[PDB]
């Protein structure tokens, strides 16, 4: 059945998969939804977060992506960035 | 750890960015239901001992091999144990339901308990058929009136029975 | 993090306990004070450049050896000012983050944490960044509990960079 | 007296040696005062 | 007089230092008879100290030693003889110290004494023959008088996991109880009384675990207890 | 005792800290709280009679053979029938301690440390005492965040004898 | 260590008595003071480098015998001690403030004071012209008017005048 | 931990055999450059915490996005152990140029860090960066003749530069 | 640990059963031969000594490798580490001959010790050799008729040969 | 081991710390006493057939039961008297370690640790070999400086044994 009771949060359903499909007023975890994106403080090119400004390490665990419980873990370890690049000729002329 | 009003401060300084009035907006929208986030709690905390013990006995009614001899729960020194796990879950499912998203549960509680679990013979399985029902025994009691102003918190009973359902595939 | 909700399961977790009204009075707290604390954060942040420029010069006036002096460590050459008009708005932006979440928080991990050995390394005076504080603690325009609010968190700056 | 905070306790005839080896001193530095006359084309 | 073998090092957090004054939430509690605690206040050192060398799970009304707890109150131990007569007691040695070998017993009380985890493989290896040729009493007495004890806990404070979160970070090292428990896949066979190590999810013809999607009432129910007044 | 003010000192001791805002909050939220709770403290005394000979009945109706049984552990007599009404007094003293100090503290020094021991030796039963705390729940009379704020800490006593 | 609220009960516990009505509306007046202290409280907080230097530097002025070589202020070892001992109690005082009663001062602040200032050779009577010195700059900054309501609490300014004598005439 | 010395007998116990004529010249080689050996490592930690701050200052010149918002070296407490590690492998290399291997070098400054660096997500390959920055910056004041006698000890000088070299490899 | 008593008890606590009368009549036939089996580890603590030292002589005659210099058993350190080994073995093996099986012999000694030699670099099967040598010089003690009345003990003694059978295959 | 080099490296590295000129005067003090003890080593090294045998036949004058009583533990077979030398050779090599590297270093881990507990198992008396190195101590020829460091490693491992 869909999720119609309060009651049936306990009962029968979990949680939404994604975030398309959370409570309305909310993100996937339950927690209100909040816009992802503030004002930049110091707009500069030497010094401000650019396009390559390296990613937070306290960005993942402070998501709750790392947990692996937890949906937004994604595992790396069947995904394309794992496979080997036969563009190289080391690991072409190896493996021919 | 983080709450909810961290973890949009960690997400903004990983750009380094100020929060924009959207973003501040919407802060102001979870402070509008801090007085329902503390009924929930609230309700958790005073019936923490009826949500243990009769999802315990209902755990045992239908799987009657955990507390045979040679089951996982016999000898009352691990059927103490196993109340003292779902004492625990429910001790960190109610933390992050103040602090609005789950992470004192993930790495205070869920982190490496699916390994732990396996190194002494415990089925797995069933500590999160063990969840499942301290998940509606708290959401029937979130559901509850009794005590309560009129008004609206549906979507908070959403949000804790979601941490109820990370806990239970993090075991598994 | 030093909100007060983290704050208030820490204590409970302390002895391994429910959260019983001792931590749910300190999450209630929070909430009262979160009007005007919040209010504070919109404002600061909407006059963030006009603050920015305006402590910034308000260092180079106190202190002009710091644009005459030739080196690394001053102002005193067009990277100089870039990088001096960065730090000025790195200490605003984690006052305005410790608004936002109630209590010191983001200023201890992000900011106080290790800036006496930066402060020693690259010999940058811990007196100019109290002089820029000072500043935006008399220009911020605010008043009643909403400059209250912002004035503790610049104040608390200025403790531990003196 | 040295320094408001560093002292030095010397017996009456050995206080006449320490203030007699500065002045001593004294009449090098009278001698480095001729390094300001000679600033420029010093070697020549 | 064989002295112990050597063992190398490892970086680990504890070696290193944090820059942290003003520490936040992930400071972990000082629980210390420095500060003259009253009696509601030395329960909480008692069962401080319980946590950290027994489980959770074995702080049991037929685990507590309640004559070595009247000597803390009346200053007669310090919290160093205390955190001592919990690991010569006989609720430790009848439920730890003999589902163990002396391998897994080293790193066990290497975790919960000293606060840290061990530095290699080889360290397992040199403190295991302490337990062996003198005792528990000889072993627990030469690990609480090194330098690592003396310096970080003194006396008079409880034992903690040291250095477990980094200042930025929401995910830190795995808690010492969680990562290491009370037996492990060895004793786990059939000598703590074990069947088929494993067990699929439980199957039902009744699904409860159904996910909803993006038509379902229930995602717009949210006024639906009761509707806002005013005109 | 735990309450909501030595548990913002006892946190900022170990931490070696001034007081904070994340401190400052959280004893702003005992000092909101404390209107509705010091009412119930209030009207749970003056009403406390009517209530200890309420709940010592509600244990004999529902369990009389405490009153049939002979032995000393049993209200059959006279001595012990007011030892019953001694106890039913004793858990709601600390109740109202409670509600005055805010969190709790004071069950937790004087009643709930040592109780374990006390009801094994002397044969008492926890069931007679959480029938007697529920017949107080349901019969204070009070309403609202006043009624919110004493079955808070009658649950607290039941949670530690079930 | 007990805060005000809790002294009243540790006392009414010890006859085994409720709480007169006296007694719980001579506590509900200081709840109503509960916004004059915070203001207090936070005023020395954010002053509190500023006290502690001040008052330290106005003692080295008019006792120069400390910071001479030989004195017990001199190698800034003890001259680092001599500053986190004003810190220390400038913090245990703030402490008993917000509480209401100097039960956190006296245990874990106070208790051995003299006894560890004898031991080591400090004289114990220019730490009480130390501690009176930072008495009056903050029972000055406490009667500031800037950025409050224009009200009257002259009665908590005496009291925390009071913690200040306590902590000067328990060292000398 | 092993020095030079230590390192022959070691080699020598375990063939059972007394040193011979050409270990023991080998071994009075060693003992005569032994002030020269000496000189460059006074040389190098009286100028320690220039060498660090130095080639910090050039590498985040270099790769200006590791103090850039997100970079792994932008915030005050990332800045400051970044120049903590520099500071450690600087002081193990200092160790291992008096004992004349890298025993030290490896046992207690080396052992794991590489794994570390992968768990933090610290790149690797910065670091070694701004060891051979460390390297080069050592090198060039240990070739500096001012304070020492005029000769040459350029053997000395190509072993203190493998040193560096030994941990700029073992990081990445 | 167990002995012969408890480890029947732990089985049928597992199975949920009292003992059969065959399982009662089994136990009191080991208490029928108990001071036969006293007799025997009091010839083996006796000359407990002489066991460990006399087979370890007779191991480094015949293996004349261990104690050449690179081997394992050279040093004053290796070679008295090689004697306590003997003394440890030696000892478990009599704690599992008074409890009737080898409970003892397997958790406090036998477990995780092959892979701990095997990370040592100490040859495995040179110690099942000394095992073997302990094994049979033990025997032969047990075998001795002096200060006993004369009876057949030899199923007690193929159960102490069994015991050290089983400590030199669980070491290799 | 014990060398000085490595004792200056563990005082540092203890306080975690930098090598100040506290250290490179105790390795300053290594070099300019290792001209003796390496005149010291190859003298020993270049005479130790001599000294083995002479040591060896020193004690069976002074013990004459050695070669005559029954036992593995005694010199009276071929088997014994080819082990009582190797001991005496081990004394002397562990000496020679001890001048290369300065200080009582090698003979530590390689010769004392562990050497009560051999003795006292195959019945060694100890006193054997003190009548052994105290022949050498007497006739290893050496004179001035060359022969106090000879001598200082002697008597150490006469000070272990009696
Ligand atoms: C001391 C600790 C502490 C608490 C326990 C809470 C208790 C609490 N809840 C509410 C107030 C409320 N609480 C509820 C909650 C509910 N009503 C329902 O019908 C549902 C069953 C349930 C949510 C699941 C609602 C709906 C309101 C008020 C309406 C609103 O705020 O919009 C209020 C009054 C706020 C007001 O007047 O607006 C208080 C004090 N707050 C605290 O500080
Ligand atoms: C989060 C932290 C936090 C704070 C800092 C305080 C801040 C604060 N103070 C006051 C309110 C007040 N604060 C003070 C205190 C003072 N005014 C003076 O003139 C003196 C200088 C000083 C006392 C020595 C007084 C006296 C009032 C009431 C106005 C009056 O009657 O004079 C109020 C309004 C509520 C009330 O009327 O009680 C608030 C929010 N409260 C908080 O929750
Ligand atoms: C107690 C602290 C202590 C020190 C800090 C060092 C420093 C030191 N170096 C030398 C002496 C010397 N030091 C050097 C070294 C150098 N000369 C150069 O031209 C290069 C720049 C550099 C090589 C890298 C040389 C070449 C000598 C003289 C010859 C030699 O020692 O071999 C001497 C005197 C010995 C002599 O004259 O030979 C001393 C004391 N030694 C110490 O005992
Ligand atoms: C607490 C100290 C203590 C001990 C050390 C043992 C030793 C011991 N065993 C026996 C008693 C015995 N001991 C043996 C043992 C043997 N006979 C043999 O021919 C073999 C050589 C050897 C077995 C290996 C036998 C067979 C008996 C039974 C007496 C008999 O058969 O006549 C007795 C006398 C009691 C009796 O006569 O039954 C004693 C003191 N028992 C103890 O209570
Ligand atoms: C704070 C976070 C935290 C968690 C979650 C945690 C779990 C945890 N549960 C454990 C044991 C246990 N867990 C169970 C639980 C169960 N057995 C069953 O059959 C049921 C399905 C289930 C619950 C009803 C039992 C019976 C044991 C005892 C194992 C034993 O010693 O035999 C142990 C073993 C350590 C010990 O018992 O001393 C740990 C570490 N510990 C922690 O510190
Ligand atoms: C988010 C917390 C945070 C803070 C506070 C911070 C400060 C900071 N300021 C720095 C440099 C600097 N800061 C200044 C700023 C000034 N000098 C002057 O003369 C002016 C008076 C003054 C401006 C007010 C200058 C000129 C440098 C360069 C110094 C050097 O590179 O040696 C550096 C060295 C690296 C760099 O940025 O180039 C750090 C780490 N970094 C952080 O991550
Ligand atoms: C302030 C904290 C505190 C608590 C909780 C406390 C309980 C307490 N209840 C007791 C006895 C008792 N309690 C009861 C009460 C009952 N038995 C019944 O049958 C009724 C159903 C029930 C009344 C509701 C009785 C009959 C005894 C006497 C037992 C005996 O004398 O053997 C005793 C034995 C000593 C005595 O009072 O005579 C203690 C210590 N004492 C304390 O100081
Ligand atoms: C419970 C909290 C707590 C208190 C109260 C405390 C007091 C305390 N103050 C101390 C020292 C000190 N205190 C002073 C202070 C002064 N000397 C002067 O001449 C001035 C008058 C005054 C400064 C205004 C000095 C100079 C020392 C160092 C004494 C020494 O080491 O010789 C010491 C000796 C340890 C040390 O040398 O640091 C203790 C234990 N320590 C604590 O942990
Ligand atoms: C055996 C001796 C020893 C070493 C060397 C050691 C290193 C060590 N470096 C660390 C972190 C770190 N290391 C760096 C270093 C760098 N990041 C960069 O971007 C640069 C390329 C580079 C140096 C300039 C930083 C920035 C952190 C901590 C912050 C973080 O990674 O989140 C940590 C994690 C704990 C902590 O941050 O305090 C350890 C344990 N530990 C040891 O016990
Ligand atoms: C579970 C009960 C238990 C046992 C049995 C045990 C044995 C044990 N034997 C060890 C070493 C050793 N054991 C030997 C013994 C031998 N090597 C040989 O060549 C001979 C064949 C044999 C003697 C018969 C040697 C040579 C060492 C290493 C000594 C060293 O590396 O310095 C060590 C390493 C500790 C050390 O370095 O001293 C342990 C832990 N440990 C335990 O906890
Ligand atoms: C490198 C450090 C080191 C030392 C010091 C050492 C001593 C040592 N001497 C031994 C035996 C022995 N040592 C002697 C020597 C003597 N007995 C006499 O009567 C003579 C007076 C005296 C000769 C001076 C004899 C006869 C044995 C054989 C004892 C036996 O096998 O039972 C043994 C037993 C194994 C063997 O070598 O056969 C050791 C381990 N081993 C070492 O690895």
């Amino acid at each position: 059945d869909k999720a119609r009771s309060r009651s049936d949060w306990g009962n029968r359903n979990v949680l939404p998969a994604s975030e398309g499909d959370a409570v309305l007023g909310r993100t996937a975890k339950g927690a209100v939804a909040v816009p992802e994106f503030g004002i930049p403080q110091l707009d500069d090119p030497v010094l401000g977060f650019g396009p390559d400004s390296m990613v937070d390490p306290r960005i993942a665990e402070a998501d709750g992506a790392v947990w692996r419980w937890d949906a937004g873990f994604v595992d790396e370890s069947m995904t394309l960035a794992s496979c080997a690049d036969i563009s190289d000729e080391a690991v072409a002329d190896e493996a021919f | 750890m983080l709450d909810a009003f961290a973890k949009v401060v960690a997400q903004a300084d990983a750009r380094g960015e100020f929060l924009s009035n959207t973003q501040i907006d919407a802060l102001s929208k979870m402070v509008k239901e801090g007085n329902q986030r503390l009924d929930i709690v609230n309700k958790v905390t005073s019936n923490a001992s009826a949500i243990v013990t009769n999802s315990a006995r209902a755990l045992f009614a239908e799987q009657p091999q955990l507390i045979q001899p040679g089951g996982n729960a016999y000898t009352s020194r691990r059927m103490a144990a196993c109340l003292r796990d779902m004492e625990i879950v429910l001790r960190y499912v109610s933390y992050a339901m103040i602090a609005g998203d789950s992470s004192v549960l993930d790495d205070r509680c869920l982190n490496g308990l699916r390994e732990t679990y396996q190194a002494l013979g415990t089925p797995g399985s069933s500590v999160a058929v063990a969840i499942q029902k301290m998940k509606d025994a708290s959401v029937a009691l979130a559901n509850d009136t009794t005590g309560t102003p009129i008004g609206d918190c549906s979507s908070l009973v959403a949000e804790l029975a979601g941490y109820f359902d990370r806990a239970a595939v993090s075991v598994v | 993090m030093k909100t007060p909700i983290t704050e208030a399961i820490a204590t409970a977790d302390n002895q391994g306990r429910f959260l019983s009204n001792t931590e749910l009075q300190a999450v209630n707290g929070r909430y009262q004070r979160a009007t005007a604390s919040l209010t504070a954060a919109k404002a600061l942040t909407g006059s963030a450049q006009r603050l920015i420029t305006g402590a910034a010069q308000a260092v180079y006036n106190k202190f002009p050896y710091t644009t005459q002096m030739p080196g690394p460590a001053y102002a005193s050459s067009a990277i100089g000012k870039a990088k001096c008009a960065r730090d000025i708005g790195y200490y605003l932006r984690m006052v305005t983050y410790c608004l936002v979440v109630g209590g010191t928080g983001p200023m201890d991990e992000y900011l106080v944490a290790g800036l006496e050995e930066i402060n020693r390394s690259f010999d940058l005076s811990p007196s100019w960044y109290i002089e820029a504080l000072q500043y935006i603690k008399n220009s911020h325009g605010l008043s009643g509990q909403v400059a209250n609010e912002a004035n503790a968190y610049i104040d608390y700056a200025i403790n531990t960079l003196s | 007296e040295i320094v408001p905070g560093s002292y030095m306790y010397l017996s009456p005839a050995e206080a006449a040696e320490y203030r007699a080896q500065q002045a001593a001193v004294s009449q090098v530095s009278a001698a480095f005062s001729a390094d300001v006359q000679s600033k420029m084309a010093q070697v020549s | 007089s064989i002295p112990i073998l050597k063992y190398s090092l490892s970086t680990q957090n504890q070696r290193v230092e944090s820059f942290e004054v003003n520490p936040g939430d992930e400071q972990y509690r000082i629980y210390s008879t420095d500060s003259l605690p009253s009696s509601s206040e030395v329960d909480q050192i008692i069962w401080a100290a319980y946590r950290q060398i027994f489980s959770e799970h074995q702080i049991l009304k037929s685990t507590k030693q309640p004559f070595l707890e009247s000597q803390l109150r009346f200053n007669q131990i310090s919290i160093k003889d205390f955190i001592k007569g919990l690991v010569l007691s006989a609720p430790f040695r009848d439920l730890n110290y003999n589902v163990n070998n002396n391998y897994r017993f080293v790193e066990i009380c290497v975790q919960r004494v000293l606060g840290r985890d061990i530095y290699n493989e080889r360290e397992k290896i040199a403190w295991s023959i302490i337990i062996a040729t003198q005792g528990l009493e000889g072993f627990i007495d030469t690990l609480l008088n090194t330098q690592e004890y003396l310096s970080n806990f003194g006396d008079s404070i409880v034992p903690f996991q040291r250095r477990r979160i980094i200042p930025q970070r929401s995910k830190g090292e795995m808690p010492f109880n969680l990562k290491t428990p009370r037996y492990g896949i060895e004793f786990r066979s059939k000598l703590a009384a074990t069947q088929f190590s494993w067990a699929s999810p439980i199957r039902r013809f009744r699904p409860q675990e159904q996910q909803p999607k993006a038509g379902d009432p229930a995602l717009f129910l949210n006024m639906v207890q009761e509707m806002g007044p005013g005109l």
